């Protein structure tokens, strides 16, 4: 038809300047305003709708920036930058997007100006460099055999949660997860909270009967009524090979001329079975658990050694038990042996909860997976309180690989604020009003605690810079529930070096990333 | 001011093609408009006088029929209570094969007494508790109504004089011939043990002639022709095969392997010569007819015909089974020849047209066998169809004649003396529950007050008639349909006798209809959507 | 306006206390239209599906999931509810009712300007305080015969019509206590409910064995057999193909014969054991062979087993197989490789009962049932649909009364008593969580207004006359569904499950302050 | 694959779930392939002198 | 009882917890022309679901 000539193509849309600077900051902002009410320990939940019709009720900020669909490119790299903060430590999600927020903001103050992005950016870079000494400055060591603090770190992470009121409860949960998934094996430790310690919700109950097990259960029941539901110490065997008879791999067509053949073949089918049924048994065990089909005949075959059969059972499943019961998975039968055969799991019982059956194996001797019982009023309940277990188990898992603690509350926002403002002046060049800005962006965590909880935010923000100006002040915070200035040696609130140290690298990079752009450019087909 | 907006609460919340009724006015009484509609559209084809209905179902298929679970079953029924009701009546019409039309009128009659006496003040709890306590008052009384006892089932006069009450209310003209006709086929079934089975009785259905044209046979009638030459067997010796007449095969996969000559040259003959040696087994025990119920293959048709033998194919395994029972032979798995028990005996087997319709038949010379079957002729389809409706009734009754014995007038009359005695009876309850016994004994009014109506005459005379000759001490007094006046009979010398079993049942499945459909308070309907079946 | 509707202009979102507003508007109207479902004197509902079906109840449970709703409050009552059938069993209906009562008090203070947070916080100090009153005001008997027949009246008057409530009482005793074993878990799987569809309501009762919804297939076998070993089997008779393609070669007519006859061998020996083993057994004609096989059966080796006077059952269910073995008595079989007379159940009488085109099968007289069914009859589906829904109920009442030691009375009782403790430990709470405390207990005198309402009495007079009567005497009184008096309910026999109450208490308080926390409603996922 | 009123057969509550099943039944959905949740990122594809070599 | 699917339950537990990143969204067709040339191009062995809506 008719052709206009076109050096792009007519969908391109390009716009730059002060406009695309302005959008991307104020994007920025609405998405940090979006979360701003979710930080401390006196937020408000919020309801979220899926697109598939599930329900989000949380005040965790990862999920609600998640379950947000955006259109502009830096409202996406925000959301992106809250699922890394969430990934790499597990903690202080909503914290970083409020302190990026304000970062661009104080920035796109400076871009107003006739200063260039290039400039505000260096000078946030050499902030960045002094938070993270003083940080390590202001910091504490905590002792890990110490129970009690681990504990209290726990819970100062939990404060802020719907499952807070049941503080002691989670903790000793989260702390004992923890624990006993830690291994070592090669001169290399590792916890590996993703793989073990898995989390189970089942709802109906009272959450004050969830508990961390001394072991495995999953949502299994015996293949055959004859089984054995209740064995005292089981010997528990592991396979992925299925117990029934299967084709081969090549094209394996039999030709039957005589008249027996054919009753030859499923007797020896018969056989095969109840050799693979006789390797299997000739180690003695009594609990025999297997990721693929069992047959019937192999039940039987099975029962004569008076052996308990579980199928179909989930390869993460499998290497759980596998963990907690001290067993090794074995694909081919005849080459079980006994440093195979899983001796440590101190009870197996199948019992029925609601109107299902579920496997337990809760009595294992150091186990080194766990399952965390969850019960609770309703599944959207048990979700949330399966996302606070998880956020308290990052903390724990931080602390124990970094025994570094830092003070909360706003204390060490307002310290690191304070001491930037000090090495500041004596600088005496353009660079130092983009550093003090930046510095003072910090105080928008004691800012936000306080506007929560309810209290005067100018006359505590004042009273809480002068006293931070003192000598020996770096501890003194504010309380986020009764809304005054408190030490938090004191009152307990301390948070692990890593989650800080994250949180402030993630926001000053995402104001240094968004920083960078002037043009942009959209609509292009992907070509690919 | 110009829109009113919906209520906060649940009715914000509601689907957008749901819909909610509660309240009185809003669920109970349109429940029971609903429910006197349905009685009020079957009503007119109850008793003798009802007139035929033609019902066009969604299919374009034609029903000519007066009888109320036909006619129920092809109507589109979409409200709900009225759906319940008709569960009431097929339920009724599974029990016991009679009454579902009494069933639909005295729900109906219940309904509307029972909106009645809501609007005079009572409670839905009073109505239901005298309904019920009525109830059980009928079914003490309905014993003491019992006339007269079947006393004989083996006799032909007995059954036809007993199933003509049962059949005169579909074909009321000419009831006399399906009586005799259903009174023979019924005690050919029906042996020395106490058992009766309705599915040993067959109904085949042929144009041409006339339903006065129809006959019983003992035997079985099929509709297809024979395989082979042999047309008439004066002596047959059945045998029976539920597989087919051919050379069995393997269940896996049969290749024929030929690495020689020979063997290409020899199976062909091999294998007619196995077919030949299996026929001429099966024919040397004396077997004349086969019957199979599989496919029949051309080389065992040829041979079959070359020793004389009888093929009929039967391609439904209800009528394979059927056969075996009628003739007494076992269905062999195999192409053996049969035991001398295995075999099946009969009269006569040949080959016969009636009317244009080429038919096998077996036949008993004796009037004995499992299975009986009544040749129905007709000139429409449809007056067939009524006819095997009637032939059902009828054996419905036998079989609940076997069941019980106990037989209670006709014609309304236990109807107008259950409601005077249970109005007696309420007469003399103090409390709330007298006006729900009054009603439902006013509720029997129904059937005397339906039966008059089409019949032609005033409803009012006759039942004052009859209240005052039962009043008088007469219990077996109803209305006389062969009359030009409302005017009155008695019928333990008419014969217009009717079930005790189907009376009690009738009651008790439309009280309880009628009961639960006053216990709704609420009704929350979903979008319709689709879902065809 | 807001800023999520500034990143994506198509978002729905209700903030702060639009959203409050939202939540209890719809909690208002779920408790509006369950209020009419709670107590013996509720009013039966009528529920019709978009294909037309018909399904009459009362269950709190059953009209949540079969309302045409679609808010998300009513989503989250919805969960919370199902999660309280599947645990207890029982309580939906007053769940839903003290959800949104809770929610209603919380309001009348919030709404004056109080911050929902100390509201949470006088329900969380309340709900400590009440849980302590339950746990003393509990009574702990030997669940005796009576008792259980006491709750599961209870139940069952509620669900059902009197009469009926009366016949199921004594059917789901009688068949927990059939099936319970000493100091072991009661499995509720080994209680089959079949329904039938031929006879009255109240025809429906307990058969100490089991009913199988088919029946034998071949018409050769027994209808009745009086004396009966029972073979519970899941080994295939049918004809099974080889697993690696094996396929027939063969050269004559000859050879084919002798091939089909000799491809059932394996099945024909399966067979042969199976017969042997009758022989040996019942070597005379009085005794009977029942074979329940959870497999197939071909009708070749239906007529071998005919003809030796066995009758054999195919396809039986997976949970048939334990239900036998524990009825009966014998062992459930995978293969036939040593089968012995002592893996046989038995059963005192076994015998066929046909309606209509479908089909059934009874094993009863034995020995000492582990394992029994209930047989619901009735004239209609959603008649039948109704008493298993009872009968689910009641057999959770049973259940929870007899795992629990102890009971609470019902009528209210316990509610009126534990909102009189709850306003005398009022005082004793600090700060402005008194309010929230006051909010709990007037959520929790829900029911005895609820149940004087649905009776037809006065709400507030009722309820008046019952606490001046608990506070006078001290004793444990309800509310008289008959005259609106007080009423004893522990001396007139009206039962509560405690762990119902318990559960109740938990899941509403944690639900309500969840809700009432929430103060910001988004739908941003599309775009 | 022709689908229409697909809520004829399905319902309007459908979910993920069926969708799945009934589009598998057909045997037009892709077999379900095993991959990665998440992990780190590479990006890189062959091109040329992409090879360290020994030193000779 | 295993058409019940209980699977089906667990199923939807795994699709719900199924990934980290953004789940984005569904592609939207915009011009006729647009549909033309999307089923025209890109590779032939690889399925292509059209929802009309
Ligand atoms: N009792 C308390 N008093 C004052 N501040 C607190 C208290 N408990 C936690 N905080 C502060 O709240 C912050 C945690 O808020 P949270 O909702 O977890 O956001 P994030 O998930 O981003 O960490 C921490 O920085 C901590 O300093
Ligand atoms: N010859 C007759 N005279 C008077 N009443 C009759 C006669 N025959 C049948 N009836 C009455 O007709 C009623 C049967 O009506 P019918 O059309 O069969 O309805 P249903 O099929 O529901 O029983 C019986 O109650 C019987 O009393
Ligand atoms: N005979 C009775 N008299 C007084 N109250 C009763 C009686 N039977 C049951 N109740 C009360 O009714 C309540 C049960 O109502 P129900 O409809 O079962 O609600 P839900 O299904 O939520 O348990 C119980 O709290 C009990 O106290
Ligand atoms: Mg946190
Ligand atoms: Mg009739
Ligand atoms: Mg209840």
């Amino acid at each position: 038809g008719h052709r206009p000539v076109l050096v792009l193509s007519q969908n391109t849309k390009r716009e730059s300047g002060r406009k695309v600077q302005s959008g991307n900051i104020n994007a920025a902002k609405t998405i940090a305003d979006i979360i701003r009410t979710c930080l401390g320990p006196k937020s408000m939940m919020k309801m979220l709708l899926d697109p598939m019709g599930g329900i989000v009720m949380t005040n965790d900020g990862n999920a609600i920036l998640r379950e947000i669909q955006v259109q502009h490119p830096a409202a996406k790299s925000m959301i992106e930058i809250s699922r890394t903060q969430d990934e790499e430590v597990g903690d202080g999600t909503t914290s970083v997007i409020i302190l990026a927020g304000e970062m661009l903001s104080v920035a796109e103050h400076f871009l107003e100006q006739q200063m260039h992005p290039t400039v505000v950016i260096s000078a946030y870079r050499k902030a960045l460099d002094d938070m993270i000494s003083t940080l390590k400055k202001i910091s504490i060591p905590v002792d890990i055999s110490d129970s009690d603090m681990m504990l209290n770190i726990i819970n100062s992470s939990i404060t802020t949660k719907a499952i807070s009121r049941w503080s002691s409860l989670a903790c000793n949960i989260a702390l004992d997860a923890v624990k006993m998934v830690q291994f070592e094996e090669n001169g290399r430790k590792e916890i590996d909270i993703k793989k073990y310690a898995r989390v189970e919700k089942i709802p109906g109950g009272i959450i004050e009967d969830s508990c961390v097990l001394r072991g495995v259960m999953i949502n299994k029941d015996v293949t055959h009524p004859r089984m054995r539901r209740y064995i005292k110490n089981p010997r528990i065997v592991l396979l992925d090979s299925s117990l029934e008879y299967k084709k081969g791999e090549s094209q394996t067509d039999i030709e039957i001329t005589r008249e027996e053949d054919f009753t030859r073949i499923l007797q020896m089918e018969e056989e095969y079975i109840q050799q693979l049924c006789e390797d299997i048994i000739q180690l003695k065990p009594d609990v025999v658990i297997t990721e693929k089909g069992i047959s019937d005949l192999a039940q039987h075959y099975l029962m004569r050694a008076n052996i308990t059969a579980i199928r179909r059972v989930r390869k993460t499943d499998n290497n759980r038990i596998a963990r907690a019961c001290g067993a090794r998975i074995v694909s081919r039968p005849e080459e079980l042996r006994e440093d195979d055969v899983g001796t440590g799991a101190g009870l197996l019982e199948i019992k029925k909860i609601g109107d299902e059956y579920f496997t337990f194996i809760t009595d294992c001797k150091d186990p080194k997976a766990c399952t965390i019982l969850l019960r609770g009023a309703s599944k959207e309940i048990l979700s949330e309180v399966e996302r606070n277990l998880q956020d308290a188990m990052q903390v724990c898992r931080n602390v124990l690989l970094d025994p570094q603690l830092v003070p909360g509350g706003g204390a060490s926002e307002m310290a690191v604020a304070h001491a930037l403002t000090e090495k500041s002046k004596a600088m005496t060049g353009v660079e130092q009003w983009p550093y003090r800005a930046v510095a003072q962006a910090l105080e928008v965590i004691p800012r936000t605690l306080i506007q929560n909880c309810g209290a005067s935010t100018i006359r505590l923000l004042t009273s809480l810079r002068a006293k931070h100006t003192q000598e020996n002040c770096e501890t003194w915070g504010v309380n986020g529930e009764t809304g005054t200035l408190v030490d938090m040696k004191e009152l307990g609130i301390w948070e692990p070096l890593a989650v800080k140290l994250q949180t402030y690298k993630t926001a000053v990079e995402t104001a240094v990333l968004l920083l960078r752009i002037d043009d942009i450019v959209s609509g292009h087909k992907k070509k690919g | 001011a110009l829109h009113v907006p919906k209520a906060p609460g649940f009715a914000q919340m509601l689907k957008e093609g749901a819909k909610h009724f509660s309240g009185l006015e809003e669920a109970v009484y349109r429940n029971i408009q609903a429910c006197k509609e349905l009685a009020q559209t079957t009503r007119t084809a109850y008793g003798p006088n009802g007139m035929n209905k033609m019902v066009i179902n969604h299919l374009e298929k034609l029903f000519v029929t007066n009888d109320a679970a036909t006619i129920l079953r092809e109507l589109e029924v979409q409200h709900p209570a009225a759906k319940m009701i008709v569960m009431a009546s097929h339920m009724q019409e599974q029990e016991v094969g009679d009454g579902t039309n009494f069933v639909l009128v005295f729900a109906g009659a219940l309904l509307e007494l029972a909106e009645e006496l809501l609007r005079i003040g009572l409670s839905v709890s009073e109505v239901i508790e005298g309904y019920e306590i009525a109830c059980r008052k009928a079914h003490e009384i309905l014993p003491n109504l019992v006339c007269c006892s079947a006393k004989n089932l083996r006799d032909i006069d007995e059954v036809s004089s007993l199933l003509r009450t049962s059949i005169m209310s579909k074909q009321y003209g000419n009831e006399v011939f399906l009586a005799k006709l259903i009174a023979q086929a019924c005690v050919s079934i029906f042996p020395d043990s106490g058992h009766f089975n309705v599915d040993n009785i067959r109904v085949c259905k042929i144009l041409g002639s006339g339903i006065s044209s129809s006959s019983v046979l003992h035997g079985m009638v099929f509709k297809k022709e024979t395989e082979g030459d042999v047309t008439s067997v004066k002596d047959a010796k059945i045998a029976v095969y539920s597989c087919p007449f051919d050379g069995m095969i393997t269940e896996t996969k049969g290749t024929v392997l030929i690495k020689t000559a020979e063997e290409l040259m020899n199976f062909s003959k091999g294998e007619e010569n196995l077919m030949d040696a299996q026929v001429k087994a099966i024919a040397d025990t004396g077997a004349n007819v086969v019957v199979t119920g599989g496919k029949v293959a051309d080389m065992a048709l040829h041979y079959a015909n070359k020793y004389n033998i009888m093929l009929v194919r039967l391609n439904s395994k209800w009528d394979l089974r059927r056969l075996c029972k009628t003739v007494g032979a076992t269905a062999l798995p195999r192409l053996t020849p049969p035991v001398l028990e295995e075999m099946g005996h009969c009269d006569s087997v040949y080959l016969s047209e009636v009317g244009d319709t080429q038919v096998v038949v077996f036949k008993h010379e004796k009037e004995d066998g499992a299975i009986s079957t009544i040749v129905l002729r007709g000139s429409t389809d449809n007056l067939m169809d009524d006819i095997e409706r009637a032939v059902d009734d009828g054996v419905n009754t036998f079989k609940v004649l076997t069941r019980d014995k106990r037989l209670v007038p006709g014609g309304g009359a236990t109807e107008i003396e259950l409601a005077k005695q249970i109005t007696s009876y309420g007469e003399t309850c103090p409390g709330l529950e007298q006006y729900a016994i009054k009603k439902f004994a006013e509720a029997f009014e129904a059937i005397p007050r339906a039966l008059a109506e089409n019949s032609g005459v005033k409803a009012n005379e006759v039942i004052s008639k009859l209240y005052a000759v039962h009043q008088e001490g007469n219990k077996n007094v109803g209305l006389d349909i062969e009359a030009e006046v409302p005017a009155v009979k008695d019928m333990l010398e008419a014969g217009i006798l009717d079930t005790y079993l189907g009376k009690y049942w009738a009651i008790k499945l439309a009280t309880n209809a009628a009961v639960t459909v006053l216990r709704v308070d609420q009704i929350i309907m979903a979008k319709p959507a689709g879902g065809p079946k | 306006m807001a800023a999520v509707k500034t990143l994506n202009p198509k978002a729905e979102v209700a903030r702060a206390q639009a959203a409050l507003a939202v939540n209890i508007s719809a909690a208002r109207g779920l408790q509006d239209v369950l209020r009419t479902n709670l107590g013996p004197k509720g009013t039966m509902k009528m529920l019709v599906s978009g294909a037309g079906d018909i399904k009459l109840t009362k269950d709190g449970n059953v009209l949540l999931h079969e309302m045409q709703i679609q808010h998300p409050t009513a989503s989250l009552i919805a969960k919370v509810a199902t999660a309280q059938d599947d645990i207890t069993g029982d309580g939906t209906t007053s769940n839903v009712l003290i959800i949104g009562e809770l929610l209603k008090q919380a309001d009348l203070y919030i709404s004056e300007g109080l911050h929902p947070r100390i509201i949470t916080e006088g329900f969380e100090a309340a709900k400590e305080k009440a849980l302590q009153f339950l746990e003393e005001v509990k009574v702990s008997r030997e669940m005796d015969r009576e008792t259980l027949i006491d709750v599961a009246r209870t139940s069952l008057r509620t669900k059902v019509h009197a009469e009926l409530a009366d016949v199921l009482t004594e059917a789901v005793v009688d068949s927990i206590l059939a099936i319970k074993k000493q100091d072991e878990p009661i499995d509720l799987f080994m209680i089959e409910i079949m329904e039938m569809k031929h006879k009255s309501e109240t025809d429906t009762s307990l058969i100490r064995g089991l009913v199988l919804d088919h029946g034998a297939r071949h018409p050769d076998m027994k209808k009745r057999v009086e004396d009966a070993y029972i073979l519970t089997c899941n080994v295939s008779l049918e004809y099974e193909k080889t697993e690696v393609n094996s396929g027939f070669f063969y050269k004559s007519a000859e050879e084919r014969e002798k091939l089909v006859k000799a491809e059932r061998k394996f099945i024909e020996d399966r067979v042969k054991k199976i017969i042997e083993l009758k022989r040996k057994v019942c070597g005379d004609s009085d005794k009977g062979f029942v074979v329940i096989n959870q497999k197939g059966i071909d009708p070749f080796s239906l007529d071998a087993l005919s003809k030796e006077g066995i009758v054999a059952l195919r396809r039986a269910k997976r949970r048939n197989m334990e239900r036998l073995t524990l009825a009966c008595g014998g062992v459930a079989l995978n293969s036939f490789d040593d089968l012995s007379p002592d893996c046989l159940g038995h059963a005192g009488l076994v015998y066929e009962y046909t309606l209509g085109e479908e089909k059934f099968t009874f094993i009863e007289k034995c020995n000492n049932p582990r394992s029994v069914t209930l047989l619901i009859k009735g004239p209609n589906k959603h008649t039948l649909t109704q008493i298993k829904d009872a009968v689910r109920d009641g057999l959770r009442a049973v259940k929870n009364a007899i795992d629990d030691g102890c009971v609470v009375p019902g009528a209210g009782a316990v509610e009126v008593a534990m909102a009189e403790a709850l306003i005398k430990h009022k005082p004793s709470v600090k700060g402005r969580a008194q309010l929230g405390v006051q909010a709990f207990a007037d959520a929790l005198l829900i029911i005895p207004k609820v149940l004087a309402q649905n009776s037809g009495f006065d709400l507030q007079e009722t309820l008046v006359k019952i606490q001046a009567e608990h506070s006078e005497s001290g004793q444990l009184v309800g509310v008289d569904l008959n005259t609106g008096e007080p009423m004893v309910a522990a001396e007139v026999g009206v039962w509560d499950n405690y762990c119902v109450k318990k559960q109740l208490l938990h899941s509403c308080t944690v639900i309500a302050t969840n809700i009432l926390l929430v103060d910001e409603i988004m739908r941003a996922g599309m775009s | 694959g022709n689908f229409v009123r697909v809520t004829d057969q399905l319902g309007d509550d459908f979910f993920a779930v069926d969708l799945e099943a009934f589009l598998q039944e057909f045997g037009l959905l892709p077999e379900k392939e095993v991959l990665v949740l998440t992990s780190v990122r590479n990006s890189a594809t062959c091109h040329s002198e992409d090879s360290d070599l020994e030193i000779d | 009882f295993l058409q019940q699917y209980r699977k089906q339950r667990m199923e939807e537990m795994r699709q719900q917890l199924h990934k980290g990143p953004q789940f984005k969204q569904v592609f939207e067709i915009s011009s006729g022309e647009g549909f033309l040339d999307m089923i025209d191009k890109e590779q032939k062995s690889i399925v292509i679901m059209v929802h009309i809506y």
